[PDB]
């Protein structure tokens, strides 16, 4: 239906991606102080939109609770330890 | 993989509770939180015990011999 | 420099001096062809370069989404429609001057507040 | 123009199960082809 597409790293060079759909698609004409400092949708020229930014991660990194609240290598470390953790590996 | 008998932390016999917990959610269409306190699970040490357990025994039984 | 080729065999033209009439000639070494030189300039060096800054300003420049748009009104058509790049010269030494191309007249104008440019 | 970047991930490729087997197989098949040709020479029928 051509609503979603396959972009290689070379094709990625000629496109403009919005992180969030809703958070980067309307316009403007109070705010929560607790939330993190974010950027605008100053781009008229949006070609594509990221399904979900958290998909930049791989299997290991994806088990980390709040990796966005950690020091960069501490995540790298856990993305090694979870492989050395015990548990059920298969029900058979 | 089969409900632990007793909560690790304080040792309240969480063992009997399981079947009754599953039945509160399915049958009495209760939310997990209310169902937990209904079984009498007051402290969070006991609460995690039931709330966070994954009954893998049921999967293992699916294997024939 | 802008050099020519020998007609008849489209080969490179080399200079030869006509010491009699004291004039420059462009001789061919792939035959017997000769022709008077237009300019007295034979060779040019140019250490400090000003060519490669407005590189690849095709008509479809305004179609590139990867390019940023601004509010800067046009000097000739006066449209608030822009697409600008940094000086396209890929030298380390290069300055960060902006080159605005209009989405209407398709003419280039800079942000420079020092030089009276016409390119 | 700027000097080409040897580390642009778009100018790289990954060889998975299929192509690694394709490489291996080709070599082995060609080694049996050379044995088929060898038996043919020895066949002085
Ligand atoms: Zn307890
Ligand atoms: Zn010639
Ligand atoms: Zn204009």
């Amino acid at each position: 239906e051509g609503l979603v597409e396959y972009i290689d790293a070379e094709e990625e060079e000629s496109i403009l991606i919005a992180m969030q759909p809703e958070d980067l698609e309307p316009a403007e004409a109070d705010v929560d102080p607790a939330k993190r400092i974010r950027v605008s949708h100053h781009a008229t020229t949006f070609t594509h939109c990221e399904i979900h930014p958290s998909m930049i991660l791989g299997v290991a990194a994806s088990i980390i609770p709040f990796p966005d609240h950690n020091q960069s290598p501490r995540n790298t470390y856990q993305s090694a330890m979870g492989k050395q953790a015990m548990g059920v590996f298969l029900t058979n | 993989m089969i409900v632990p008998v007793r909560c690790f932390s304080c040792g309240k016999v969480v063992g009997d509770k399981w079947e009754s917990y599953l039945n509160l959610l399915q049958e009495d269409e209760l939310d997990e939180g209310t169902a937990l306190s209904r079984l009498g699970l007051k402290r969070y040490c006991c609460r995690r015990m039931i709330l966070t357990h994954v009954d893998l025994i049921e999967k293992f039984l699916r294997y024939n011999p | 420099t802008t050099f020519r080729f020998c007609r008849d065999c489209n080969n490179m033209l080399y200079p030869r001096e006509d010491k009699e009439n004291n004039r420059l000639l462009f001789e061919c070494r792939t035959c017997s062809y000769v022709e008077e030189a237009g300019s007295p300039l034979v060779y040019r060096h140019e250490l400090i370069t000003n060519i490669g800054e407005t590189a690849g300003v095709v008509q479809d420049i305004g179609s590139d989404p990867t390019l940023p748009r601004s509010d800067r009104e046009c000097p000739k058509c006066h449209s608030r429609e822009n697409v600008f790049f940094q000086s396209q010269q890929r030298r380390k030494d290069t300055s960060m001057v902006l080159f605005f191309v209009c989405l209407s007249c398709s003419h280039i104008f800079t942000s420079d507040q020092k030089n009276k440019r016409t390119q | 123009k700027d000097q080409d970047d040897r580390d642009h991930f778009g100018k790289k490729r990954l060889d998975l199960a299929g192509p690694l087997l394709a490489q291996l197989f080709k070599t082995l098949f060609k080694k049996l082809t050379k044995d088929i040709f060898r038996y043919m020479q020895r066949t002085v029928e």
